[PDB]
């Protein structure tokens, strides 16, 4: 289908001693493939997947230099932001940045992101267009005239519509059996006597990819978001994901209900029922 | 491929 | 300034069977700030050999990790996840339920 790439960068200040924690990571759809970690020994960018490994030792060199620049950039940022918000030197603060591109099934550029947060909260992001900014407040309204004077938008447009995309295909083309796969879910359903006369019906979805999936309940042919339980989609460890929705019901009214699944992997929408 | 451009200080 | 307490799930990579090989996961999502502490217990003893994923984040900027450890289920064995965060009074112990 459509695909994407994202990079996630986090920096965390350590006031009472040290320089700041810096972690980076990249995802092609829901598969991690690279990572940098300031704290861990090597001080390299490290492959995290098997298909990416093949790239020669100047791929990694370039990536390592670039990643260290980002981390010097976040180093200065944290201190600037203390400046902007007249914050004490003895709190610990947090800068995340996230960016990357989406492509259509034609593999062409579809959209782009670039978003910046301080202490868990949107600070500045670029808008999804011929490029302008959205500043969360007057402190970030400052980084606006700053970034406008530097033509920062135009610099990212060029990367997002340019090398981000040109390079995304290089990873799809090369990681095909890991990245162009779409595993259907292995569905099943369990029953648990919980009360005197009120039971549970969990409906499980095991080992699927990609991670988008819907799991609805229906008492007698309508939606039922109220009275369910739906745990957030989790990853399994082996490249695929897990998920489940359950529902409390009255005893001897089990065949009333139907678990509905939608997924890319499924040509047709599925439906289970407490048959056993 | 991470960006050598954009990515400025605030 | 904004804090967010973690959401925990404990579960195996495959469905359980006494005496076969499997991985035990603790998946911690939605938290802020990032600094977190997560052990995996077996009969209430920290298991040293655990691994974990590179910290990443969601669409609302909250963080998530996965921790995991090779194991063999059995009837007598009892497995939990113990967790601390800047938002948590004492730690949070979440047991493993084979049917969760």
């Amino acid at each position: 289908g459509s695909h994407s790439m994202r990079y996630f960068f986090t920096s965390v200040s350590r006031p009472g001693r040290g320089e700041p924690r810096f972690i980076a990571v990249g995802y092609v759809d829901d598969t991690q493939f690279v990572r940098f970690d300031s704290d861990a020994a090597s001080q390299r960018m490290e492959p995290r997947a098997p298909w990416i490994e093949q790239e020669g030792p100047e791929y990694w060199d370039g990536e390592t230099r670039k990643v260290k620049a980002h981390s010097q950039t976040h180093r200065v940022d944290l201190g600037t932001l203390r400046g902007y918000y007249n914050q004490s030197e003895a709190g610990s603060h947090t800068v995340q940045r996230m960016y990357g591109c989406d492509v259509g099934s034609d593999w062409r550029f579809l959209r782009g992101y670039h978003q910046y947060a301080y202490d868990g909260k949107d600070y500045i992001a670029l808008k999804e267009d011929l490029r302008s900014w959205t500043a969360a407040d007057m402190a970030a309204q400052t980084t606006k005239h700053k970034w406008e004077a530097a033509h920062v938008a135009e610099q990212l447009r060029a990367y997002l519509e340019g090398t981000c995309v040109e390079w995304l295909r290089r990873y799809l083309e090369n990681g095909k059996e890991t990245l162009q796969r779409t595993d259907a879910p292995k569905t099943h359903m369990t029953h648990h006597a919980v009360s005197d006369h009120e039971a549970t019906l969990r409906c499980w979805a095991l080992s699927f990819y990609p991670a988008e999936i819907t799991l609805t309940w229906q008492r007698d042919g309508e939606d039922q978001t109220q009275d369910t339980e739906l745990v957030e989609t989790r990853p399994a460890g082996d490249g695929t994901f897990q998920k489940w929705a359950a529902v409390v019901v009255p005893s001897g009214q089990e065949q009333r209900y139907t678990c509905h699944v939608q997924h890319e992997g499924l040509p047709k929408p599925l439906t289970l029922r407490w048959e056993p | 491929i991470t960006s050598g451009i954009g990515v400025l200080p605030v | 300034m904004i804090q967010r307490t973690p959401k925990i799930q404990v579960y195996s990579r495959h469905p359980a069977e006494n005496g076969k090989s499997n991985f035990l996961n603790c998946y911690v999502s939605g938290f802020h700030p990032s600094d977190i502490e997560v052990d995996l217990l077996k009969n209430g003893e920290r298991i040293e050999k655990v691994e974990h994923s590179d910290l990443s984040f969601s669409k609302d900027w909250s963080f998530y990790l996965l921790y995991y450890t090779e194991f063999t289920p059995t009837e007598k064995d009892e497995y939990a996840c113990r967790v601390n965060h800047v938002t948590l009074s004492q730690p949070k112990i979440v047991k493993w339920d084979r049917d969760m």
